[PDB]
């Protein structure tokens, strides 16, 4: 506006993509156990655990993501952040 | 042209490389058909062997994916040459007999192989205590201060990878190693072997030199011919060949010039100082995990390559 | 112990380790929100690695 | 398998600069980590070939050969992304090279070092402030002539003929490479480990071979022989001056063959590409790693 005693900021914000990724590791072991079928109950007893293990490193990483994309939060908040003896005066 | 359809419908689809999820608690049935490997043994009956995919042509799927099978080499050897209590994951040598027709071979453990270097002149404490006659591994070779003294003993030993399966036989005996392929046991419940490799005879050349973090940092041996007798030393180092090579002379440069020193090369055969072969690849980032192997009552320090690739080649002279 | 005949003025820096406070404002960012897509980069001898 | 590696850029990316790595796709990139998100910093060359004067090529031979690669396809604002380059799957790498040199059918590509100038291949990123340049991939025919000329013009640097050691020739154009004066301690204990090769060379080599060629430049008048300009060596007489026996040409012969191996593996330095399938319409070769 005016103060009578015409200006247009046309301005434009880019977006910043974020990619973070984490590596789990799972053996071949507890994989190979897990595709076949179990007979006895020492080996059900044993595929419990391989699917134990392969559903503890699947929400492993899944865990890592949310906890990685409040890291990602976090750290862009903290570069769009000048410091208060400069936002002390300029505001 | 619809039974041309229903052929590359079998044909079409490729390993899942990639699956979007929503929540890894569901564990769903996509997830689980991505992580789910193809076991290589079952019980013989038609429902385990059709559902382990066995009679598959080519790989293992019920009824291509980075996996190649292991080749193994099958060694009727002499059961006072090798001792049943070493480790499952130790890498063999065979000697390439001068005899045309023996149907018994000639294998070396780093151990079997050191008393070999020591008896004509810690490991000698277990290498003595395994092998408690050392005249009966000298006569495996035929003549090996000859071959040792021309510089013939680099293209008569060749390494054929490391043991999984011994059966203890009582004359005869006949052990399984990986020649090539991926290092893996055979066993009824399968689990991991670990390259053992001993530690005063294991020497780093990554921490030796002391930002590119590569994937497989590959291990390599090396006969070389010293004035004390030969030796063998493993390497791991996560660089190529063509590097190896030149570090290696670069490491070996100080010992180039003691046996230059120490006797003089009056004959033309003497100007070889040793060579080294790939053993094969295995990753940077957890591999040679220190160890023991304990003993009836010593224990020498063990380093420990767990997924490990075995991969030869044929010796690289180093001059 | 004697004075030479210039004097020096001696710059040194000093790391404080602080314990900072982040505001934010309500509603400030604008963010999208992907899917979190599980892959296979590498099989070893023993272990995939996803 | 998912071999592909999204390298997100820490700051924005320049229209020009868009449009210069968008030129660069298919070309072969070194990487410093292995892992599926890397950063900006550690990609390329242009760690050890920073904006200096002077070159030092095997401490590039020292990255190239440790460090993984990628080919680089897809190239947006804020992210470049990439695909590895790992041993036991087969690639299509196209000929997107700037001095082009022609792919034999089933040859061998070695990737280099940038011979040919840093400019030549280099992606100034001044919004990231980093400086990407990308490793030359030229065929081992040519790849062996360049590093041959380079080490050349080491030894024949005290000496001084250099705008013809300084330049390659190809059937289609002869290129200007350009070429340090002092690779540093790296560079110089090359030419130490090869003079000590030369040296054991000139002590075991036999003379039988002396023998015919001494008298075959007096007989025959051949191409091999031009170079002599019809001029037996006095070396070779006055070794030749010996009589001749076999016992000892055995015994010599059988440790040539296996020198002569580790002195390939002296210039075997840098990535080895193997290929198959290159078609000069495509330009593309379906070439896995060897």
């Amino acid at each position: 506006p005016t103060i009578a005693h015409q200006r247009t900021f046309i301005v434009v914000k880019n977006c910043h993509k974020h990619h973070i990724s984490t590596e789990m590791e799972l053996s071949m072991l507890d994989l190979e156990i897990l595709h076949s079928i179990p007979e006895t109950p020492v080996e059900y007893a044993e595929y419990v655990g391989a699917v134990k293990t392969v559903a503890s490193a699947l929400q492993f990483g899944v865990d890592a993501l949310e906890r990685g994309l409040i890291n990602t939060v976090l750290s862009v908040k903290l570069r769009h952040a000048p410091p208060m003896f400069i936002l002390q005066t300029l505001a | 042209r619809r039974r041309l359809q229903r052929r590359i419908a079998g044909l079409l689809p490729p390993p899942a490389r990639r699956l979007n999820i929503s929540r890894g608690s569901e564990f769903t049935r996509d997830v689980r058909g991505l992580v789910e490997e193809h076991a290589q043994a079952s019980s013989l009956s038609a429902a385990a062997v059709w559902r382990a995919g066995l009679l598959a042509p080519g790989e293992v799927a019920v009824a291509w994916s980075g996996w190649r099978p292991p080749v193994f080499g099958d060694f009727l050897i002499h059961a006072s040459s090798f001792n049943n209590a070493e480790a499952t994951g130790t890498p063999l040598f065979q000697f390439k007999q001068s005899d045309p027709f023996s149907g018994v071979d000639a294998v070396f453990t780093p151990l079997s192989l050191f008393i070999l270097m020591n008896h004509g002149r810690g490991l000698t404490r277990m290498a003595n205590l395994l092998y408690d006659s050392p005249a009966t591994l000298a006569d495996l070779v035929p003549d090996f201060g000859r071959l040792v003294a021309d510089r013939r003993f680099h293209n008569f030993i060749t390494p054929v990878g490391p043991l999984v399966e011994n059966i203890k036989s009582t004359y005869l005996n006949k052990i399984t190693t990986v020649v090539h392929g991926p290092v893996v046991s055979k066993a009824i419940p399968r689990s991991t072997v670990k390259v053992t490799v001993p530690q005063e005879a294991f020497v780093d050349l990554d921490a030796w030199l002391s930002q590119p973090c590569p994937a497989d940092a590959r291990l390599y041996v090396a006969l070389t011919y010293e004035e004390a007798g030969p030796r063998f030393t493993f390497f791991q180092s996560s660089r190529g060949h063509c590097q190896i090579m030149n570090i290696l002379r670069i490491y070996y440069s100080p010992s180039i010039m003691h046996r230059y020193a120490v006797v003089q090369p009056l004959h033309i055969e003497e100007l070889t100082f040793g060579a080294v072969a790939c053993l094969g690849t295995f990753s940077a980032t957890d591999g040679w995990r220190r160890s023991a192997f304990n003993y009836r009552g010593s224990s020498l320090p063990v380093v420990e390559i767990d997924s490990f690739y075995s991969n030869v080649s044929d010796w690289e002279v180093i001059l | 112990k004697i004075h030479p005949g210039v004097a020096m003025t001696v710059v040194r820096t000093d790391e404080i380790l602080s314990e900072n406070i982040l505001f934010s404002s309500r509603a400030s960012t604008s963010m999208f929100i992907g899917t979190p897509n599980v892959s296979r980069r590498e099989a070893r001898v023993d272990a995939v690695t996803f | 398998m998912d071999l592909k590696v999204v390298v997100s850029l820490s700051s924005r990316l320049y229209t020009d600069e868009i449009a210069k790595m968008q030129q660069r796709i298919g070309c072969i990139l070194p990487l410093a980590s292995t892992h599926g998100t890397q950063n900006v910093q550690g990609l390329g060359l242009g760690q050890v070939y920073s904006l200096e004067t002077v070159p030092d090529y095997v401490s590039m031979y020292n990255y190239l050969s440790d460090c993984t690669l990628a080919v680089l396809d897809e190239v947006s604002v804020d992210s470049l992304i990439l695909t590895k380059i790992v041993p036991g799957q087969t690639y299509a790498i196209k000929n997107k090279y700037q001095p082009f040199f022609q792919w034999h059918g089933t040859g061998s590509l070695s990737v280099m070092p940038p011979v040919f100038g840093r400019e030549h291949a280099t992606v100034k990123l001044e919004s990231n402030d980093v400086d990407i340049v990308f490793p030359m991939v030229l065929p081992t025919p040519i790849a062996e002539e360049v590093l041959q000329k380079i080490l050349l013009f080491n030894v024949y640097s005290r000496v001084v003929v250099h705008m013809h050691l300084g330049s390659v020739s190809y059937l289609g154009h002869h290129y200007e490479l350009a070429l340090p004066e002092v690779p540093g301690p790296l560079g110089l204990a090359l030419l130490d480990n090869l003079s000590l090769y030369f040296c054991i060379m000139v002590t075991l080599l036999p003379r039988a071979s002396m023998r015919l060629v001494r008298g075959l430049i007096r007989h025959e008048h051949h191409d091999l022989l031009n170079l002599f300009q019809e001029m037996v060596p006095d070396e070779i007489a006055r070794i030749d001056l010996d009589d001749l026996s076999v016992a000892d040409d055995l015994s010599r012969m059988r440790v040539m063959m296996t020198y002569l191996q580790s002195l390939a593996s002296l210039f075997n330095l840098g990535p080895r590409l193997a290929t198959a399938a290159y078609s000069q319409e495509t330009l593309t070769a379906t070439c896995w790693l060897r």
